[PDB]
């Protein structure tokens, strides 16, 4: 898959995760979706890491999205929504770092 | 160099490269974006190609650190704008555009 295909596939999980970061909640069904969304992002950045051969920085940028995605999964399992919130903000910066460095002249989300 | 390995994005050189705490025109990605090859704006200013083995062989590690501190021409000086430890991480980011 291309990077564009990988990222397109992460966009709905990213939005599903974003929608829950503004709650007070702890619904077991919402932790199920949240963990599944975090796994989709982890899978996407690992696929980019392993199969989109750019340079070493590109690998570390994927790793730093994964760093925060795994923290979100942990925080969700512990029902620590403040941590979910902060780690999701940091994961969003991690997504944006790659976009600004490698697609500098295209307007991209998030 | 002590290379930066993946961690919290608030402590990452990539966040600084992508302009955290800096004006756009003082942010590395503005001139050295497009994966280190140079943006339109950076090419107007004559940026080198960080992905080129030719450019990389023109500088030592120490010269990259000294450059980031001191600046040169339109490349801004960053001494006192990030920590010495961050500058050393940034030198590794510069190196890492040319390797797999
Ligand atoms: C580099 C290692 C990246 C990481 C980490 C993330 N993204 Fe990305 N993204 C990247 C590139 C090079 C591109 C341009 C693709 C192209 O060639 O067109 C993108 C693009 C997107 C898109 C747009 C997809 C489309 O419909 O065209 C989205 C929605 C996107 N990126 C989202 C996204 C998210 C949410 C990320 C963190 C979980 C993320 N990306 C990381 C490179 C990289
Ligand atoms: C445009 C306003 C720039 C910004 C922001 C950054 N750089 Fe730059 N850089 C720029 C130019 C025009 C040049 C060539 C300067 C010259 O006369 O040769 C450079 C050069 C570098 C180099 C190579 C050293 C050199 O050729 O002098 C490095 C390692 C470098 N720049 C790093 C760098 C970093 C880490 C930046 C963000 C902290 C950064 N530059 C921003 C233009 C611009």
């Amino acid at each position: 898959a291309t990077q564009q295909e990988i990222c397109k596939n992460m966009w709905d999980p990213f939005q599903s995760m974003r929608a829950v970061t503004g709650l007070m909640e702890l619904t077991s069904g919402q932790c199920t979706q949240l963990s599944k969304d975090a796994a989709a992002i982890l899978a996407g950045v690992k696929e980019s890491h392993d199969s989109i051969s750019v340079d070493k920085n590109y690998k570390v940028l994927n790793d730093e999205v994964a760093y925060h995605a795994a923290n979100i999964d942990a925080a969700a399992k512990a029902n620590d929504l403040e941590e979910v919130q902060v780690q999701f903000r940091r994961m969003t910066i991690a997504c944006r770092n790659c976009h600004k460095i490698y697609k500098t002249e295209q307007r991209l989300v998030p | 160099l002590n290379e930066h390995t993946a961690g919290d994005t608030t402590k990452s050189p990539y966040t600084i490269y992508a302009g955290l705490g800096f004006a756009v025109q003082e942010s590395c990605y503005y001139c050295h974006g497009n994966g280190g090859k140079g943006t339109t704006e950076g090419l107007i200013f004559g940026v080198p190609d960080f992905t080129s083995t030719e450019f990389q062989s023109s500088m030592t590690d120490k010269q990259i650190i000294d450059h980031i501190n001191k600046g040169k021409g339109k490349c801004p000086s960053y001494q006192g704008k990030m920590s010495p430890e961050m500058i050393e991480k940034m030198a590794g980011v510069v190196r890492n555009f040319a390797v797999k």
